[PDB]
């Protein structure tokens, strides 16, 4: 997405290991296939209950003052920390046919089927997990491992 | 020991005067880099004349 806009993002971390990755160019074809797979699943999470959830943005930035567990969310690199500093949103009222329906419930289930699904949509599925039989908590790099399907 | 004609310089007091000593309470607490959700309500009260 940087290549469509005339720093930095290379370094990962896991188990304390520092490791970067080798890449030079990316073809403009498959990036559009990845990006169109994003933004369709991005849009399909936004439902009528989401704007009600957006009114709780002033609540979280007040709650991150009080508990460090809420401070474990924002990480200073999220948009929502700096978004809460400027925008004070408020709820729309009143919803059409609000007696018969549940807007907060419908926003979550549509969110769980598109955005929470998207970890499957870009890469392939995690078909396989690991079940050692003689119990080895760590399977070392360069060794075999027992293998059992994952649903 | 004060000279004679320098006494007449006191007329400048007719140009600038002041009134009473006023008590003060001043409260601004706690200064930045200290304000935490545990520590909001407590203040530092200081005084001056």
């Amino acid at each position: 997405i940087r290549d469509l806009n005339p720093p930095d993002l290379n370094v990962l971390y896991y188990n304390g290991s520092r490791l970067s990755l080798l890449a030079d160019v990316q073809q403009l074809g498959p990036v559009n296939a990845e990006l169109r797979s994003l933004v369709l699943n991005m849009v399909y999470s936004i439902t009528e209950g989401t704007t009600i959830i957006l009114t709780l943005i002033p609540r979280l930035f007040a709650l991150s003052a009080q508990d460090g567990y809420v401070n474990a969310l924002l990480q200073m690199q999220s948009v929502t920390r700096e978004a809460a500093q400027l925008i004070h949103p408020e709820a729309p009222a009143l919803m059409q046919d609000g007696e018969r329906r549940l807007p907060l419930y419908e926003a979550l289930v549509a969110w769980l089927t598109h955005a929470g699904q998207l970890g499957d949509t870009l890469a392939l599925a995690p078909v396989v997990r690991v079940c050692t039989f003689d119990g080895a908590a760590v399977v070392r790099s360069g060794d075999m491992a027992p293998v059992i399907r994952y649903p | 020991v004060v000279d004679g004609p320098a006494m007449l310089t006191l007329q400048v007091l007719a140009h600038n005067m002041a009134e009473r000593t006023t008590a003060l309470l001043c409260s601004a607490a706690p200064d930045a880099g200290a304000n935490t959700a545990s520590t909001t309500n407590m203040r530092i009260f200081d005084g001056a004349l």
